């Protein structure tokens, strides 16, 4: 659970991300590929080519889907709904890889953006990435 | 460890221009941050109240240095981690009783860090490799478990 | 995150444990320091021998803890914060112990009332413990 | 897996009174069902949407006392676990990267099985004998993960 403190800090930090969300949710995926090959299961016809469109295309729409799960904090269960769908229902999706891409994310946001990544910034990205992580791999409906 | 030569200096490499007065205070720092109950294996410490208290703390600085010791004991002996951290698997699991999911979180908050630091040259290669590093470290300090 | 059918097997089954419920408790209780002593270390001010007096009255807190938690199944984040201040801020439990707890508190429900332990019924109560764990150890304050 | 001499005779005492053909297709049915994202593994076998789809499956039940049996080896060489498990590790780890916290649930929901099976027969003392083989079985089936 998030304290009021948490979402002020990850609306803050991921609200810097802007333009660069496709870039980063690209660079965030990759980090995944190589250090957890494992993942790739998920993926077995990608382009995984270092700079396949196939991944900056993905990553993009990982991105925009955390850009609005910040907006909806308060309301993800509702506002994430489908991608539970997707994620628990249809792909079945381990949790464990939840955490590997989550830690991927936080570093591609250490390497970007040093002065928003701070310990407090850290912990409420953490998470913010755990609770969307609940919410994805849940299922509920 | 199996590293491909490459991995293995790329690693090194990184390691050396590694301020060793002040990263493993940092890693160290911002796991008692990041996972607030691991506080409780270090109640000696003093303050630890808020991050800025944490982070500030020369009790946690001074460890994380003998954390990133041990660490830079690791990276010099790839090929023999479970002799290495030995006498380190003993304390943290036969006296201290840590769960060993911790041992995977400050590897990684290590690579956070590293990443912090480093910025662009800290790339998905360069990370793959030092992920593989960590959880030898903490498979190696899990032993006395397995 | 827990389905409305997931609600509705947990009151159904909680609510069969009426007045065992600190007999269960404790039973819990003693499972946990049994099978994995390292648990014992939060309770270093207790007598933990198999008739203890402790045991059985903390054994009755938790489980009443438990009978609040399935009533506000809806928001467990305000009628848990006692508690998770208690856990998270002040006894700084490693959430680790949570899932020990939880499996524990399974097995008891399991050996005393088989007739409700069906595999749906599992599988809402395994979820449901979850949500009470994350909340006891997370600091929203 | 280091039990006691009467660990040992309670465990061997309760697992006698185990019914060989239905207990691990109802621990392995309970593990699609509590944990849904294990189905996964199990496409193959067919009808796992519903509960009872998965409690009546004749797959998972065929499966099932095959994982029991490997169980019961484990059982009459606690000694020899890291051997008796050598192969299912590589094929588990090598072939079909089940993560090692899934062999952990799975040991946990047998436990479940047991104590629904057994009610009062299994005891605290009982329960904690069944906790260290369990343990043992999922830290031997893991083996090629360290
Ligand atoms: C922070 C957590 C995650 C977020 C926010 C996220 C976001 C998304 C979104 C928005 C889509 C669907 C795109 C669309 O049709 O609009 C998607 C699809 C998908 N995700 Fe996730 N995802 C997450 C985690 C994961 C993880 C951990 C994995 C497994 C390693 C994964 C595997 C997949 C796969 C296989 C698809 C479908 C890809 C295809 O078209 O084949 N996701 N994700
Ligand atoms: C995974 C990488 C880790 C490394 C490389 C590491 C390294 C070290 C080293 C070198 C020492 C000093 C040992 C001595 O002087 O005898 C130490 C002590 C200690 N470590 Fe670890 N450690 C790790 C993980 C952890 C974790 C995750 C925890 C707890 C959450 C922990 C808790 C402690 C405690 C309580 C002490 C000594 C107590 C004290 O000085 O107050 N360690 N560690
Ligand atoms: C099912 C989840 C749990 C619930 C519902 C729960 C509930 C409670 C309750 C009601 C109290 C009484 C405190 C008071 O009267 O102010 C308490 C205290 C306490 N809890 Fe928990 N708890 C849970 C899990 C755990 C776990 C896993 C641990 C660690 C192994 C733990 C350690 C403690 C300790 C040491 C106390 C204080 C005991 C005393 O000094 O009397 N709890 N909890
Ligand atoms: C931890 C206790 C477990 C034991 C003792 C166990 C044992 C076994 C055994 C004896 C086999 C048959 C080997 C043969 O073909 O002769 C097998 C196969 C298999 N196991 Fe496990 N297993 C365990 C956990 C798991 C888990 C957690 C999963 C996945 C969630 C899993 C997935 C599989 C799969 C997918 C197969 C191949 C089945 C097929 O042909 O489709 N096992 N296991
Ligand atoms: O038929 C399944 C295929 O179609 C889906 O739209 C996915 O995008 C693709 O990656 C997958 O392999
Ligand atoms: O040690 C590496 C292993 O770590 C974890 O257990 C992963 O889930 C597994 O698939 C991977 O190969
Ligand atoms: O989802 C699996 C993960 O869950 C814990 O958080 C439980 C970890 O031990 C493990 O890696």
């Amino acid at each position: 659970v998030l304290s009021p403190a948490d979402k002020t800090n990850v609306k803050a930090a991921w609200g810097k991300v802007g333009a660069h969300a496709g870039e980063y949710g690209a660079e965030a995926l990759e980090r995944m590929f190589l250090s957890f090959p494992t993942t790739k299961t998920y993926f077995p016809h990608f382009d995984l080519s270092h700079g396949s469109a196939q991944v900056k295309g993905h990553g993009k729409k990982v991105a925009d889907a955390l850009t609005n799960a910040v907006a909806h904090v308060d309301d993800m269960p509702n506002a994430l709904s489908a991608l539970s769908d997707l994620h628990a229902h249809k792909l079945r999706v381990d949790p464990v890889n939840f955490k590997l891409l989550s830690h991927c994310l936080l570093v591609t946001l250490a390497a970007h953006l040093p002065a928003e990544f701070t310990p407090a910034v850290h912990a409420s990205l953490d998470k913010f990435l755990a609770s969307v992580s609940t919410v994805l791999t849940s299922k509920y409906r | 460890v199996h590293l491909t030569p490459e991995e293995k200096s790329a690693v090194t490499a990184l390691w050396g221009k590694v301020n060793v007065d002040e990263v493993g205070g940092e890693a160290l720092g911002r796991l008692l941050v990041v996972y607030p109950w691991t506080q409780r294996f270090f109640e000696s410490f003093g303050d630890l109240s808020t991050p800025d208290a944490v982070m500030g703390n020369p009790k946690v600085k001074a460890h994380g240095k003998k954390v990133l010791g041990a660490f830079s004991d690791g990276l010099a002996h790839l090929d023999n981690l479970k002799g290495t951290f030995a006498t380190l698997s003993e304390l943290h699991c036969d006296k201290l009783h840590v769960d060993p999911e911790n041992f995977r979180l400050l590897g990684n908050v290590l690579v956070c860090v590293l990443a912090h630091h480093f910025g662009k040259e800290f790339t998905p290669p360069v990370q793959a490799a030092y992920q593989k590093v960590v959880a030898g470290v903490a498979n190696a300090l899990a032993h006395k478990y397995h």
